[PDB]
Formats: C-alpha cells, sequence, structure tokens
C-alpha cells in the first residue's frame, strides 16, 4: 500500500515538471534581455545634442558632475578635476590606437574626385607615446579608398598625426610629396571604442571633402 | 501513516500554489518589454539627430550610409551597397494588410471647429503590381463618432491613397466627395507597427490641422 | 533494500522541481523589478526635454500613449481632468522632513562666498489642505566656507514650494540679494536634481549645482 502512495507522488510531481517546463517556453518566447552594449551607445547619441557649457578648445570631463577642463591636462599623471576623472582607465585605455587597428565604411564624396560611394579604410601602422609628455599619442597611418575605373583598384595616401585624449578624436594629415594630399578627422564621441564619424579633409582649410561614418572590423 | 511521505505532501500543495502566482505575474511580462522600448527611443532620437539625406529620399543606415532615390527602395534589386533596402525589416510588406483597423482621438486646432472626439480609419483594399513593386495602392473607410446635439451622428466616407516604404507614411484622399471631408495623413515613425502619428490636412497647401494619434486595434 | 531506496528518490525530485520553479519566479521578477522602469524612465524624459515642448506655453502634457493637452493648474487638482486619468497618480510628495541634499559646484559667477559646495535640509513640508498642487516648504541652506582668514559659516533659512505640475521646486530669496534657487527634477528619479540659482528679478542662469540625497 505504501507503494501506491509512493506512485501517487511520482505522477503528481511529473504533472508539475510538465507544467513548469511549459512556462519555460512562454518565458523564453518573450523578448531578449537587450544587452548592455546598445543602451551604452544610445545614451551617447543623446549626449551629442544637449548643449555643453564647455566651449571649443576644451573637453568636458567624464563622471557624475560635468566640469570643463583644458585639453592638455588629460592622462597627465596629476589630477586636475574635482573627482580626478583624468587618472581612471575609463580614459587612459589605449584600446583605440593599438597598432594595426583599422576603421572602415563607404564614403560619400562631396568636394573632390566625385568617385561614387566606395569603401574607405584607415589603418594605424605605428604608435609611440613619449614617457615625459603622456598627454598625446603620436602615430602613423595609411588611408586607402577604392578608385572606380575597371578593375578593383585603390590609391593609397600615407599619414601622420596625433591622438588627443580630450576630444577623443584622432586627426591625421598627408605626409609630404604624396599624390592627392588628403587628411582625416575621426571623432569617437559615441559610447564605445569602435564606430566613429570621420571625414576626409583638405589639410589647410579643414574644409570637409568627404564624410564617412566608420566602424571597425 | 508513514513519515517523510506525509511531509512531502505539504510541499506539493505549496508548490502547486506558487505555480499559479507565476501565471498572475506572467501577464505582467509583455506589459513593459525592453526590446520594444529601445526601438521607441532609438527611432525618436533618429529624427532630431537629422537625416543626412536630403528631401524625400531613403537613408540607409548602419556601417555605411548614403542617399538612394525613393523609387528604388523595395524594387527587388540591390540598390544600396549593403542591401539595407531589399531587407524584410524595411520592406515588411504588410503594415496595411486589409482588415487592420486603427483608432484614436483627435483634437482640432484648425478649421471645422468643434469639440474633441474619436475617429477610426479602417483599411479596406490593397494592391501591388508585381511589375512596379515600390508602392501599395489602397482603399479605406473613415469614421467619426462625434456628438453634435440631440443624438450621436456618425459621418463616414471612402478614401483612396497609397503607402511608401521609403518614408513609411500612408496618405488618404477622399474620392468622389462633393462634401468637405478633409484628407488624412499618417506616418509610422515609431519603428514599431502598432502606433502612428497622423494629422488631417487640406489637399492643396498640405499645411496641418487636427493632430491625432492612433493605435492598432487588437487582431483576432 | 529497495524499500526506503524508492522513497529517497522522491523527496530528491521534489526539491529538484522547486529549484526549477523558484529559479524562474526570481528570474521573472528581473523584468518586473521596480528600479528598471524607474531608471529607464529618466532616460525617456531627457530626450523629450531635448525636443521642443509639444504642449502650449503654460499647458502640461499628460499623454502616455494618446497625448491630451491640459492647463497647469489641474495636476493633483483632486479630481479627473486628463481623460487618461494619468494626472492623479502622482499626488504623493517625494521630499519628506529630515531629508538632506548636498550639491557640488558646476560653475559659479554669483559670488557671495563662491563656496566649494553647499547643503540643503528640510525643516518641514506642509500641505494647504483644500487646494494642493503646491505644497510649501521650510529649508535651511548651509554653507561652510574657508579663506585666508576665517572659517566662516552660514545657514540662512528660507521658504519655497514644490509644484507637482512641472516638478520644479523654488526657494524664495533667503537674503535680500535676490538669488532664487530653482530646483528641477526630471520627474522619475528624486535622488538628484540639477537645480541652479537665478537672479529673481532678471530670470538669468548664473550658477549650477548638482544635488544628491544622502543615505
Amino acid at each position: 500500500r505504501f507503494q501506491y502512495l509512493v506512485k501517487n507522488q511520482n505522477l503528481h510531481i511529473d504533472y508539475l515538471a510538465k507544467k513548469l517546463h511549459d512556462i519555460e517556453e512562454e518565458y523564453n518566447k518573450l523578448t531578449h534581455d537587450v544587452d548592455k552594449k546598445t543602451i551604452r551607445q544610445l545614451k551617447a547619441r543623446i549626449s551629442n545634442l544637449e548643449e555643453h557649457h564647455c566651449d571649443e578648445h576644451e573637453s568636458e570631463c567624464r563622471g557624475d558632475v560635468p566640469e570643463c577642463i583644458h585639453d592638455l591636462l588629460f592622462c597627465d599623471g596629476e589630477k586636475d578635476c574635482r573627482d580626478g576623472s583624468d587618472e581612471d582607465p575609463e580614459t587612459c585605455s589605449l584600446n583605440i590606437t593599438h597598432v594595426g587597428s583599422s576603421y572602415t565604411g563607404l564614403a560619400t564624396w562631396t568636394s573632390c574626385e566625385d568617385l561614387n560611394p566606395d569603401h574607405a579604410i584607415v589603418t594605424i601602422t605605428a604608435a609611440h607615446r613619449k614617457s615625459f609628455f603622456p598627454n598625446r599619442v603620436w602615430l602613423r597611418a595609411t588611408l586607402s579608398y577604392e578608385l572606380d575605373e575597371h578593375d578593383h583598384t585603390v590609391s593609397t595616401t600615407q599619414l601622420r598625426g596625433f591622438y588627443n585624449f580630450g576630444k577623443r578624436e584622432l586627426l591625421l594629415a598627408p605626409l609630404k610629396g604624396q599624390s592627392e594630399g588628403y587628411g582625416v578627422i575621426c571623432d569617437f564621441n559615441l559610447g564605445d571604442d569602435d564606430h566613429a564619424d570621420c571625414k576626409i579633409v583638405v589639410p589647410s582649410s579643414l574644409f570637409v571633402c568627404a564624410h564617412f561614418n566608420a566602424q571597425r572590423y | 501513516l508513514d513519515p517523510r511521505l506525509g511531509a512531502n505532501a505539504f510541499l506539493i500543495i505549496r508548490l502547486d500554489r506558487i505555480i499559479e502566482k507565476l501565471r498572475t505575474k506572467l501577464d505582467e511580462a509583455e506589459k513593459i518589454d525592453p526590446e520594444h522600448f529601445v526601438s521607441e527611443i532609438d527611432a525618436r532620437v533618429e529624427k532630431i539627430e537629422g537625416t543626412h539625406c536630403e528631401k524625400r529620399t531613403f537613408q540607409c543606415g548602419g556601417n555605411e550610409q548614403e542617399c538612394i532615390s525613393d523609387l528604388l527602395v523595395c524594387d527587388g534589386h540591390k540598390d544600396c551597397h549593403n542591401a539595407h533596402d531589399e531587407d524584410p525589416d524595411v520592406c515588411d510588406t504588410s503594415v496595411v494588410k486589409a482588415g487592420n483597423v486603427f483608432s484614436g482621438t483627435s483634437t482640432w486646432h484648425g478649421c471645422l471647429a468643434r469639440e474633441d472626439h474619436v475617429t477610426r480609419i479602417t483599411i479596406t483594399a490593397s494592391k501591388r503590381r508585381k511589375f512596379f513593386t515600390a508602392r501599395i495602392w489602397l482603399r479605406a473607410l473613415v469614421e467619426s463618432e462625434l456628438e453634435r446635439h440631440g443624438e450621436n451622428v456618425t459621418s463616414s466616407f471612402n478614401a483612396k491613397g497609397y503607402y511608401n516604404f521609403a518614408s513609411r507614411r500612408l496618405i488618404l484622399l477622399p474620392t468622389d466627395d462633393h462634401d468637405d471631408h478633409l484628407a488624412v495623413v499618417c506616418s509610422f515613425n515609431r519603428g514599431d507597427n502598432e502606433r502612428a502619428e497622423c494629422h488631417r490636412v487640406t489637399e492643396a497647401t498640405l499645411h496641418q490641422c487636427a493632430d491625432l494619434f492612433v493605435t492598432l486595434e487588437e487582431h483576432d | 533494500q529497495s524499500h526506503d531506496e524508492i522513497i529517497d528518490k522522491i523527496i530528491e525530485r521534489t526539491n529538484k522541481i522547486t529549484t526549477s520553479i523558484s529559479h524562474v519566479e526570481s528570474l521573472l521578477d528581473d523584468r518586473l523589478d521596480p528600479k528598471r522602469i524607474r531608471k529607464a524612465g529618466s532616460l525617456r524624459h531627457r530626450v523629450e526635454e531635448l525636443e521642443d515642448p509639444s504642449c502650449d506655453e503654460h499647458e502640461h502634457q499628460c499623454g502616455g500613449d494618446d497625448p491630451q493637452c491640459i492647463s497647469k493648474l489641474f495636476v493633483c487638482d483632486g479630481h479627473n481632468d486628463c481623460r487618461n486619468g494619468e494626472d492623479e497618480k502622482d499626488c504623493t510628495l517625494p521630499t519628506k522632513a529630515g531629508d538632506k541634499f548636498i550639491g557640488d559646484v558646476c560653475f559659479d559667477h554669483c559670488t557671495k562666498r563662491r563656496p566649494e559646495h553647499m547643503t540643503l535640509a528640510f525643516e518641514s513640508s506642509s500641505i494647504a489642505a483644500f487646494f494642493t498642487p503646491i505644497a510649501d516648504l521650510h529649508v535651511h541652506i548651509e554653507i561652510e566656507s574657508e579663506t585666508d582668514e576665517d572659517e566662516s559659516e552660514v545657514s540662512m533659512p528660507a521658504d519655497g514650494e514644490y509644484s507637482f505640475a512641472d516638478h520644479r521646486l523654488t526657494i524664495h530669496p533667503p537674503e535680500e540679494d535676490g538669488l532664487g534657487l530653482v530646483g528641477e527634477f526630471d520627474g522619475y528619479n528624486f535622488d538628484r536634481f540639477v537645480g541652479h540659482i537665478v537672479h529673481e528679478l532678471s530670470e538669468e542662469v548664473c550658477a549650477e549645482f548638482i544635488f544628491h540625497r544622502k543615505k
């Protein structure tokens, strides 16, 4: 008889292990948890519209309480803020100019060459950071974009320039005696260290030759 | 009679009650879902950020972006480089499949001055010529439940018009109507296919009047 | 040996089911957690402030999913005016007596003592019984200065009012210098506000502070 009362459990449980396992689907047939990465880089797209009391030639700090501090004082080795935002690896991280990284995204040309939209990459050939003036990362690059003739071909400028931790914006320039002298300005003001809004410019006027919103692979 | 089994019973009764509490708070899921919400913002920010494109042309977006003329959007041919234009999430043939009904109220700050009331457009027809696939020609019926006085009197009329894939906005003009009946124009800027911003406009100048919002009435 | 060896493999499963159920009841409460709706709400409001106001002038926008534009004097009026019913949900006042806010400076051109950072406390909130969109306050404002010479102090009392309408609180000038402090919450948060000082006569932003509640 205890064998009957035992068999009564087995059944009565297995109807619940079937009833929960039924809910398991109805829970997982609703929406995913929306990874931290999209909301991270959504909040940024707002932060580029709400106006800054900070003027040009300076860069607001990263933290709770916005201050407005001059651009040569980041990654310095001395805290110049209220909270000392300038010492934290949320800023000093070099992940963006490590040698070999490369950005891309097809470019529209407005001002010169009128080539019709075709891919364009930026790449970083060698980076140096001088021990005594850690404010800037000096670096060299090579811009490359697809001329459209017949066969798939590419003209290849060659570059040098600095990366500014303030603006978060690396900016490059043509070297000298290089065919079709252009320069490039990449602003990483979005949330993550990837994606950008670049622009190829003429080196004198900073006049906007070609605008391409670039990612990283 | 025998212990250990007698205790195990009470666990099953509690457990049977806690499986019901899930079902009460299971319907509170889907009430506020995040995956749907971020779409609401990301789309709403994506206006004031500004379309880099100029003047009624379709803007690709992603790794790369550039203009394409509105008449190639969903044509069955690759037009953008990364094919954002021939995709399901943009093409999404049916937000106007016949039988859908939209409803909602309308304030009036323009002409035809009257009290605030409820309206509901219902889509009747749909067509897509498989040679020129780019737009959806469609019919519909427009309902007004206003109370003038002495009764609840209900206006109605039929309206033709079309629906862009590029701009995601349908437009209805009244047909064969000697009577006034001011035309309606929607837009589905929400990135989601339930809600919509509309405002009724004079057919010529296209300046606004009567801003109204609508919701997709529940299917089935 | 099989007797008692069969019953042990029941109670073992009974547990191993209540895990599979009490796991999913907590893992479900994640999506329903109160803080998620709160924190994400804040973000919703900051984008709407960046856009232009859809209402008209002194009017207030109650619409959740179907905008209805109502005048400012009917929020927490005491009865239903917005046809949603969304203007009566909010009559709970957020700031209770004993609550103490401490700000840090953002920038300061209205220079009495140009303090590093200043403090704000609530003597007592009070509600005029009959008509309550506005609920008056007593507030100290403490400022602990330092210079070459002196370790001066200050605590001037004043009286403001918090308005359920647009979520702003005000402080009427504590001294005759005519510096009003204009608090502004986002509406969904109440641990911090971006409130900043104003020349009461001229309506000009002079100095900002970012206050926090202390816990």
